[PDB]
RNA sequence: CUAGCUAGCAGUGGCGCCCGAACAGGGACUUGA
C-alpha cells in the first residue's frame, strides 16, 4: 500500500512511437511464458489496443545460463522522460564502519518490481510483443532512487522504534547490525522482516550473515576487521592492453587500502597507447615495480574498523620522486587506509605538495568519519611558519606535531629581503626573435658577456641567461632583471618542475649561499638595462 | 498572503552538489529541521524534483547553530523580478554619520507563507556522513533566508510596521538590503544604544527575537599611498620608489622620473648612496602632493558590476582594493590562525561597500578553492553570501603597500 | 535507429580515449610609455 511520486513527462512530449524490432521464434515461447508469469502474479497489465505508443523488446541469455530471460531498454525514452535529482553520487568505504558485534544484511529479489507506479505515468509502458508494467520496470533512470525512498520512509519508524541501531542501506541489500548477543538480534530481525511484509517484501532465514566477509565490490568483510578481495596477477611476459586493463584496475583497488602501491610507472605506460593489442615491452622500472607491488602483495594485511570514542591519527612516509603518501590509524599500527597523491603547475615545491596532500587527507576524513585528527608530519614548525608567513598566499592547517622518520621535507635554499655588500650587480637581458628565435643574451657586471640561442623564447632567453651567469659569478650577488615570468617563479622557491631547465637553475642555485634580486621595468635607461638591451638586440632588432 | 507568482528567466534551476559536513553539524541541522517541519515551515520530499542547494551550518554572541542557503546562483538568475519590477533606493548620509548598527531579522522571514510553483527552486538537501543514508531532502514552504526577493517583497508590510517610531526620528535612516538591517544615526552612542533598544523593543511587540555589532563610518577614508622620507637614499629603495611610481603612473598620469631616471643613467652598485637634487627632490614631493589627492575622473556605475581584490604583506597585514574597471578604484584602506582574519576582512569589506553603494561585490583571493570551501565555514557569522573566484598574484601589485 | 541479408539494452566501480565548458600565456585590429 506505499504511496508512489507523481511523475510527469518532459515540456510537451508524449511517448515515442517505434516499432519493436523482428525477433527469433524460439524465445518468444520461452519469453512469452515469463510475460505470463510475471502477468498472473499482479504486477502487469495488458491493454493493447488503446495505447499509441511503443517500447523496444529484448530476449536476453545472461550469466547462469538457464534460459532465454527478457529484457528491455529506455534508451529512446531515458532522455525524454522529465529530468530527475540523482540522489547517491557516492559509495560508502571500509575504513569508515564501525564495531558491530552481530551483524547481518537482507537483499530482496525483484524488489524493483516489488513497488507500483503512477497510474498517469504507468501509461509510458507500452511493452508490445501489449503489457503495461504495473510496477517500477527495469532499466529506468530514476527508479534506484524512488527505490531508496520508500526504503528510507519504511525503515523511518522502525528507527524511531530501535533509534540505537544503525543500519548501512545500498541499492538492494540492507547490511545492518548491532552490539548485542543473537537471540535479541533475530527478534530484531524478526521484526523488521514483519514490519516489511506489511508492505510485500521477502526475506528468508538462511542467507549468508556470518558466513563472511561478505563479497561486496571486491571485498572482505569479516566480523572483526576487513579487507579487498583476495587478488592475484598473471604471470607472463606479454602484456596487451586488455591485461593493462585488468592487472591496473586490480592493483588500483587494492592500493586504495594497502601501502607502498606505486603505479606511476605504469601509467606513463599508458600515454600515447591507443590500439587494442598493444604488446608492451615492460620497461625495467614497471619490471621492478610490478615486482616490489607482488612482494608487497604477496603477504596479506586486514584492515580495522572505526571507534567513535577513540580519536585517530594522520601520518605520512613520503618516498621520493615528488610522490607522496599517507596513513591513517587510531592505534600504533593500525592502519586503517592510505592512498596516494602525486598531481603536480608547471612549477611547484615540496611543502605545496604536502599541504595539497594533507588537505585532501582532511577532504577525505571528513566525507568518511565528519572531522580531522593531529596530523604528524615529518618537518619542522620554523620551516612551515617561516614559508606560509613569507609566502604570497594563506595556508592554515589544524593541530599537528613533528616526526623524526627520514627522510623529511625542508627548503634547500632562501632569499634575502635586503641587499648585500660585498656582493656585485648584474644587470642582465635577454631577448629573441619570433621568426629565427636565435636570441641572445648574457650579463652585466659593475665586462659583458653575450651568447646566442635556438629555438627560444625572450623567457627562456633570459632563463638561459641567468642560469650561464650564475654558472660563472661567485657566491654573494644581487641581480635585477625585468622578466617578472621568471622573478615570480623563483619566489615560490620550487625546488622541483617539469622542464630541466628550472631544475638546472635550481641545482646551481644552491651551491650559492646568498643571492638577492628585485624587478625593474624596460626599455627606460636604468644603469645596465639599456646598454644590454642593445647589445642583445643587435641583428634583430631592425 | 497573498503570494506574487515567481517565474525564472524563461535558464533552468540550479542541481549544485553538496560538499562534505560533519556530524556536529548534521545534528544540529537535523534538531532544527525538526521544529522547522513541525511548524509548518518545510516538508519531506522524494526524487520527483532534479533541483538542490548547498546547506551547511554555522556558529557570535551565543552558542546556537543557525543555517541559510546558497541562493547565489538562484539570485543571478531571477535578478530581474527583484532589480527592476520592485527596486530600492541607496542613500549617501549614512556614511557621513557617526555610528550605525546591524541586525538580522531571518525570524520575521520565517512567519510568512510562500506561493507552492516556486518552491520546488528551492530544494536543499543535507548529506550523510560516510553515504551511510540517502540524502534527506527538503522544501522551503516559506519565504527562506538570503533570498533578496523575501525583503522587497515583505518592504511592504515592514515599512507598514515601522511607521511609528519612524515619524519620531526623522534624522535617523534605515536600509534593507538583506535579511539585515541597517540605520542611520549621528547622535552620540548612547543615544545609539538607546533608540536601538527602542526599535528591538517595538520589534519584539511582534515576537521579534535579535539579542561586529556596531560600527562607525566616519573614520574611513582612502590610504594614502606613501612614500619613505630618509636622509639617506641608497640604489635598491630608488629602484623599488621607481617601479611603484611606474606601476601607479596608471592611476595619477602627473608621474615621471625626469630627474630621477638621470640618476640611473649610472650603473652602479646597490649601497652606494646617492643625495637627491632639488629638482629631483622636487618631482617628488610633486609626486607625493598629486597622490595624497583623492582620485579624480572616476565615478559609480550601479549597472554595472564591481570587484573585491586582496592582498597580503604579512604579520597579519592585509590590502583591499575596489573597482569597476581596471585600475579605477573607488577605495582602498587597511586591516590588521590566518583565515580568520580573512573571513572577518572580506566581511568588514563587503559590508562598507554596501553602505557606500549598496551592493555586493565579487571577490578574488589568494588561494585554491578546495581549502576555502572547506575551512571557510569555521570562522563565517553573517548571514550573506556573496560570489568569489580564486586567482594568482604576482608580486607587482603587493607593492600597493609596504 | 549500432557493426559486416544477418547480430544488436541499461546501471554500478574501475581502466581509459575523443569533444564541449572554465583557468594562465602566445599570433592579428585600437589607445599610451
Amino acid at each position: 500500500p506505499i504511496e508512489t511520486v507523481p511523475v510527469k513527462l518532459k515540456p510537451g512530449m508524449d511517448g515515442p512511437k517505434v516499432k519493436q524490432w523482428p525477433l527469433t521464434e524460439e524465445k518468444i515461447k520461452a519469453l512469452v511464458e515469463i510475460c505470463t508469469e510475471m502477468e498472473k502474479e499482479g504486477k502487469i497489465s495488458k491493454i493493447g489496443p488503446e495505447n499509441p505508443y511503443n517500447t523496444p523488446v529484448f530476449a536476453i541469455k545472461k550469466k547462469d545460463s538457464t534460459k532465454w530471460r527478457k529484457l528491455v531498454d529506455f534508451r529512446e525514452l531515458n532522455k525524454r522522460t522529465q529530468d530527475f535529482w540523482e540522489v547517491q553520487l557516492g559509495i560508502p568505504h571500509p575504513a569508515g564502519l564501525k564495531k558491530k558485534k552481530s551483524v547481518t544484511v537482507l537483499d530482496v529479489g525483484d524488489a524493483y518490481f516489488s513497488v507500483p507506479l503512477d497510474e498517469d505515468f504507468r501509461k509510458y509502458t507500452a511493452f508490445t510483443i501489449r503489457y503495461q508494467y504495473n510496477v517500477l520496470p527495469q532499466g529506468w533512470k530514476g527508479s534506484p532512487a524512488i527505490f531508496q525512498s520508500s526504503m528510507t520512509k519504511i525503515l523511518e519508524p522502525f528507527k524511531k522504534q530501535n533509534p540505537d541501531i544503525v543500519i548501512y542501506q545500498y541499492m538492494d541489500d540492507l547490511y545492518v547490525g548491532s552490539d548485542l548477543e543473537i537471540g535479541q538480534h533475530r527478534t530484531k530481525i524478526e521484526e523488521l522482516r514483519q514490519h516489511l511484509l506489511r508492505w510485500g517484501l521477502t526475506t528468508p532465514d538462511k542467507k549468508h550473515q556470518k558466513e563472511p566477509p561478505f563479497l561486496w565490490m571486491g571485498y572482505e568483510l569479516h566480523p572483526d576487521k576487513w579487507t579487498v578481495q583476495p587478488i592475484v596477477l598473471p604471470e607472463k611476459d606479454s602484456w596487451t592492453v586488455n591485461d593493462i586493463c585488468k592487472l591496473v584496475g586490480k592493483l588500483n583497488w587494492a592500493s586504495q587500502i594497502y601501502p607502498g602501491i606505486k603505479v606511476r610507472q605504469l601509467s606513463k605506460l599508458l600515454r600515447g597507447t591507443k590500439a587494442l593489442t598493444e604488446v608492451i615491452p615492460l620497461t625495467e622500472e614497471a619490471e621492478l615495480e610490478l615486482a616490489e607491488n607482488r612482494e608487497i602483495l604477496k603477504e596479506p594485511v586486514h584492515g580495522v574498523y572505526y571507534d567513535p570514542s577513540k580519536d585517530l591519527i594522520a601520518e605520512i612516509q613520503k618516498q621520493g620522486q615528488g610522490q607522496w603518501t599517507y596513513q591513517i590509524y587510531q592505534e600504533p599500527f593500525k592502519n586503517l587506509k592510505t592512498g596516494k597523491y602525486a598531481r603536480m603547475g608547471a612549477h611547484t615545491n615540496d611543502v605545496k605538495q604536502l599541504t595539497e596532500a594533507v588537505q585532501k587527507i582532511t577532504t577525505e576524513s571528513i566525507v568518511i568519519w565528519g572531522k580531522t585528527p593531529k596530523f604528524k608530519l615529518p618537518i619542522q614548525k620554523e620551516t612551515w611558519e617561516t614559508w606560509w608567513t613569507e609566502y604570497w598566499q594563506a595556508t592554515w592547517i589544524p593541530e599537528w606535531e613533528f616526526v623524526n622518520t627520514p627522510p623529511l621535507v625542508k627548503l634547500w635554499y632562501q632569499l634575502e629581503k635586503e641587499p648585500i655588500v660585498g656582493a656585485e650587480t648584474f644587470y642582465v637581458d635577454g631577448a629573441a626573435n619570433r621568426e629565427t628565435k636565435l636570441g641572445k643574451a648574457g650579463y652585466v657586471t659593475n665586462r659583458q658577456k653575450v651568447v646566442p640561442l635556438t629555438n627560444t623564447t625572450n623567457q627562456k632567453t633570459q632563463l638561459q641567461a641567468i642560469y650561464l651567469a650564475l654558472q660563472d659569478s661567485g657566491l654573494e650577488v644581487n641581480i635585477v632583471t625585468d622578466s617578472q615570468y621568471a622573478l615570480g617563479i623563483i619566489q615560490a622557491q620550487p625546488d622541483k618542475s617539469e622542464s630541466e631547465l628550472v631544475n638546472q637553475i635550481i641545482e646551481q642555485l644552491i651551491k650559492k649561499e646568498k643571492v638577492y634580486l628585485a624587478w625593474v621595468p624596460a626599455h627606460k635607461g636604468i644603469g645596465g638595462n639599456e646598454q644590454v638591451d642593445k647589445l642583445v638586440s643587435a641583428g634583430i632588432r631592425k | 498572503i497573498e503570494t506574487v507568482p515567481v517565474k525564472l528567466k524563461p535558464m533552468d534551476g540550479p542541481k549544485v552538489k553538496q560538499w562534505p559536513l560533519t556530524e556536529e553539524k548534521i545534528k544540529a541541522l537535523v534538531e532544527i529541521c525538526t521544529e522547522m517541519e513541525k511548524e509548518g515551515k518545510i516538508s519531506k520530499i522524494g526524487p520527483e524534483n532534479p533541483y538542490n542547494t548547498p546547506v551547511f551550518a554555522i556558529k557570535k554572541d551565543s552558542t546556537k547553530w543557525r543555517k541559510l542557503v546558497d541562493f547565489r546562483e538562484l539570485n543571478k538568475r531571477t535578478q530581474d523580478f527583484w532589480e527592476v519590477q520592485l527596486g530600492i533606493p541607496h542613500p549617501a548620509g549614512l556614511k557621513k554619520k557617526k555610528s550605525v548598527t546591524v541586525l538580522d531579522v531571518g525570524d520575521a522571514y520565517f512567519s510568512v507563507p510562500l506561493d507552492e510553483d516556486f518552491r520546488k527552486y528551492t530544494a536543499f538537501t543535507i548529506p550523510s556522513i560516510n553515504n551511510e543514508t540517502p540524502g534527506i531532502r527538503y522544501q522551503y514552504n516559506v519565504l527562506p533566508q538570503g533570498w533578496k526577493g523575501s525583503p522587497a517583497i515583505f518592504q511592504s508590510s515592514m515599512t507598514k510596521i515601522l511607521e511609528p517610531f519612524k515619524k519620531q526620528n526623522p534624522d535617523i535612516v534605515i536600509y534593507q538590503y538583506m535579511d539585515d538591517l541597517y540605520v542611520g544615526s549621528d547622535l552620540e552612542i548612547g543615544q545609539h544604544r538607546t533608540k536601538i533598544e527602542e526599535l528591538r523593543q517595538h520589534l519584539l511587540r511582534w515576537g521579534l527575537t535579535t539579542p561586529g555589532y556596531e560600527l562607525h563610518p566616519d573614520k574611513w577614508t582612502v590610504q594614502p599611498i606613501v612614500l619613505p622620507e630618509k636622509d639617506s637614499w641608497t640604489v635598491n629603495d630608488i629602484q623599488k620608489l621607481v617601479g611603484k611610481l611606474n606601476w601607479a603612473s596608471q592611476i595619477y598620469p602627473g608621474i615621471k622620473v625626469r630627474q630621477l631616471s638621470k640618476l640611473l643613467r649610472g650603473t652602479k652598485a646597490l649601497t652606494e648612496v646617492i643625495p637627491l637634487t632639488e629638482e629631483a627632490e622636487l618631482e617628488l614631493a610633486e609626486n607625493r602632493e598629486i597622490l595624497k589627492e583623492p582620485v579624480h575622473g572616476v565615478y559609480y556605475d550601479p549597472s554595472k558590476d564591481l570587484i573585491a581584490e586582496i592582498q597580503k604583506q604579512g604579520q597579519g597585514q592585509w590590502t583591499y582594493q575596489i573597482y569597476q574597471e581596471p585600475f579605477k578604484n573607488l577605495k582602498t584602506g587597511k586591516y590588521a590562525n590566518d583565515v580568520k582574519q580573512l573571513t572577518e576582512a572580506v566581511q568588514k569589506i563587503t559590508t562598507e561597500s554596501i553602505v557606500i553603494w549598496g551592493k555586493t561585490p565579487k571577490f578574488k583571493l589568494p588561494i585554491q578553492k578546495e581549502t576555502w570551501e572547506t575551512w571557510w565555514t569555521e570562522y563565517w557569522q553573517a548571514t550573506w553570501i556573496p560570489e568569489w573566484e580564486f586567482v594568482n598574484t604576482p608580486p607587482l601589485v603587493k607593492l600597493w603597500y609596504q
